[PDB]
């Protein structure tokens, strides 16, 4: 009965001072509402970083720091790095339950681009035993985030078959992500040439079997 | 130091009952209650209470009140969160967490449930090599697919879990009312086919586990 | 120094340290002993009768005693304090109205006692002459080096202190003074007894539905009737009265 607000997202670069508030939708944010901040880095990986208002929990670089600033509690990162970039959510306590803001998603300049490293492998035989034939596209250790996977069977654009997962966040804070194209054991033998097409922060990188 | 392993991610059809365990290392069990966050796919975090694990009295949040029990085997460190008759909107991750220091200190791994109606199909695995031809780079790409599950999770490791470096583990994706995951594996050229590289597949659903040897293709 | 609720404090009762109970206009000589909860006399530690320590806030003010007033229908005279207690020469007065001020404020309290001064003898004075004959008086001596009667001080129970439960920005938190035992939990279910530094509060959010207590042991008081019962025991504290009624010739 209470409402915890965040900002969105926030951008910054390695080397500033950044920000995060949290308000309270009832009142001025106090030292007894003992607000929390907490961090969420990609594999639904949470770590606390403040509690009781400015208490850094022990193992946090102290270039997090919290506060109260006005009527809301704030957490600053003076020195942002790279690897802050993630998800801050901030809690808030009354007097009975915990109330969690939206979160804030930081996003800190750094990690020099990175292009995808891609793999096609071919419908395995005992796969093939099965009348059925799958083409795996992997791809990994991409940065950006964003790439664009498309198929060509024989020269032409596959367009129904493929099946391209999310891009998901890997350690290292690059991401992965891999593409299906299922065929049938006869589609297989059929066609001759498969190429899997990934687009990546501009360049193209094709890698093509050959049945 | 404080370790707080939660277990794996179920699949349960609307109405069951599901037990989430929360192992808790490296403090005094005693001295630090646990809280509950729900993290649903959209909507952000949640508090759904906390127990106290000196007395075994929990909070429940009202939004939690009713289908949701906290209990603890406090003789081993655990703390469990139980949602019985499932409603298939309860689908989500849950994790559990450590109130200390005005506030919550450390958080677990997490436990997604996916509510989902579906019979139980069994995992085909299979090898990825290289492509028939030449190969010859300072490294080489494996791969291993399994194809066809229900419901999740399937566990997947490298050489019996000693293979862990260079490897890309791709989440399940749900296609045609089955899951599909995948797995890339990267070593230096001289160690595959040299050495044996095996991909280790589980799904405790189906009491299924192979073990596939990754192959030449010639 | 005990604090207890004075009846007519100014405005109304209010609950002032030097809340007057034993009023004892018994005696002949003008005099009255009466006992604040305050204990003035030395400092909390060690130095100087004449020094003044009641209790504001949970805690003492161990300072000077410059502006003391015990009154009746007329201003007192101060005959001397030790301890809780305090003589003070008055006259008759259908009630009893004590003070000091602390600089701030004038911070006194007052009490209904039927007082009288008869002096002994077969003359029925108003107050006490210059000259006369001398003859066996019923009074009180001005000294503490006095053991001829002692009443229980056992321990304070808890006391109230709100400022404790401040919010933790949406639960209602409680603090401790300095460690001190603070027994705690709300009308709502969360932490039943309270043997704690600082807490928090879970479930209740509300100041107004919450124990703010103070077990706070480490000094006995005066058995005053406006205290109430520290629940655990009989403590000991058997403490002596300096002003005993003696057997002056006024």
């Amino acid at each position: 009965q209470a409402v915890v607000t965040q900002e969105s997202a926030l951008t910054t670069s390695p080397g500033e001072t950044v920000t995060l508030t949290c308000r309270s939708n009832i009142g001025a944010v106090t030292s007894s509402n003992c607000a929390n901040w907490v961090q969420e880095k990609p594999d639904h990986f949470f770590t606390g970083l403040i509690g009781d208002t400015n208490n850094r929990r022990s193992g946090v670089p102290a270039r997090f720091s919290g506060s109260l600033i006005g009527d809301k509690a704030a957490l600053t990162i003076t020195g942002a790095q790279t690897e802050d970039e993630a998800i801050y959510f901030c809690a808030l306590w009354y007097n009975n339950l915990w109330v969690f803001g939206g979160g804030t998603k930081l996003t800190v300049l750094g990690q020099p681009k990175s292009s995808p490293s891609v793999t096609l492998f071919p419908p395995s035989s005992e796969e093939l035993e099965t009348n059925k034939a799958t083409l795996v596209c992997t791809i990994t250790d991409f940065y950006p985030g964003v790439v664009t996977v498309d198929w060509k069977v024989d020269g032409t654009p596959v367009t129904q078959g493929m099946e391209t997962t999310q891009p998901s966040k890997q350690s290292n804070n690059k991401y992965m992500a891999s593409s299906y194209l299922t065929l049938t054991a006869r589609a297989w033998e059929r066609h001759s040439s498969y190429s899997c097409q990934v687009t990546h922060e501009g360049h193209t990188v094709e890698k093509s079997l050959s049945r | 130091q404080i370790q707080l392993v939660q277990s794996g991610r179920e699949v349960k059809n609307p109405g069951e009952t599901v037990k989430i365990s929360c192992k808790a290392s490296g403090y005094t069990f005693t001295e630090y209650p646990m809280l509950w966050v729900k993290q649903a796919p959209g909507k952000g975090f949640r508090w759904m209470g906390l127990i106290y694990t000196n007395t075994g009295e929990p909070t429940y949040a009202e939004e939690f009140k009713g289908r949701f029990v906290f209990s603890l085997e406090i003789s081993a460190s655990t703390a469990y969160l139980q949602i019985n008759n499932l409603t298939n909107e309860d689908t989500a991750t849950y994790f559990c967490v450590r109130d200390y220091f005005i506030s919550l200190d450390y958080w677990g791994q997490g436990t997604t449930l996916t509510v989902s109606s579906a019979k139980t199909t069994a995992p085909s695995v299979y090898p990825l090599a290289p492509v028939c031809g030449g190969t010859t780079g300072s490294s080489v790409t494996l791969g291993c697919l399994v194809k066809g599950y229900f419901p999740e999770p399937v566990t997947l490791t490298w050489n019996s879990g000693s293979l862990s470096s260079g490897v890309h583990t791709f989440p399940a994706l749900l296609q045609s009312g089955l899951y599909t995951l995948s797995s890339s594996v990267t070593v230096t050229s001289n160690t595959w086919p040299s050495q044996t590289i095996t991909c280790n597949v589980a799904h405790p659903a189906s009491s299924t586990k192979v073990d596939k040897k990754i192959e030449s293709r010639r | 120094p005990y604090i207890a609720d004075c009846p007519n404090c100014g405005h109304s009762r209010c609950d002032s340290p030097i809340a007057i109970e034993e009023v004892r206009g018994d005696a002949h000589a003008g005099v009255i002993r009466i006992q604040t909860s305050a204990m003035f006399g030395l400092k909390t530690d060690g130095v100087d009768l004449a020094y003044m320590s009641f209790m504001n806030g949970k805690t003492q003010k161990s300072i000077k005693i410059d502006n003391l007033h015990v009154r009746t229908s007329a201003p007192c005279s101060l005959v001397s304090h030790h301890g809780y207690y305090i003589l003070a020469q008055c006259p008759p007065g259908d009630t009893v109205t004590v003070g000091f001020h602390d600089g701030p404020n004038r911070h006194t309290c007052t009490v209904a006692h039927k007082v009288e001064f008869r002096p002994v003898g077969r003359e029925k004075y108003r107050h006490p002459p210059e000259h006369g004959v001398e003859l066996p008086c019923n009074r009180y001596t001005h000294k503490r080096a006095d053991q001829g009667h002692y009443v229980e001080m056992h321990q304070p129970g808890l006391v109230a202190d709100h400022s404790l439960l401040s919010i933790h920005s949406a639960k209602v938190k409680i603090t401790v003074p300095s460690g001190a035992q603070v027994k705690y939990y709300c009308k709502c279910p969360d932490v039943r007894e309270g043997i704690t530094s600082s807490d928090h509060t879970t479930t209740c959010t509300d100041v107004k539905q919450c124990r703010a207590y103070l077990i706070d042991n480490k000094k006995w008081v005066y058995n005053s009737g406006r205290l109430p019962r520290g629940e655990g025991d009989t403590f000991k504290g058997k403490l002596h009265v300096p002003f005993v009624p003696v057997k002056a010739k006024c």
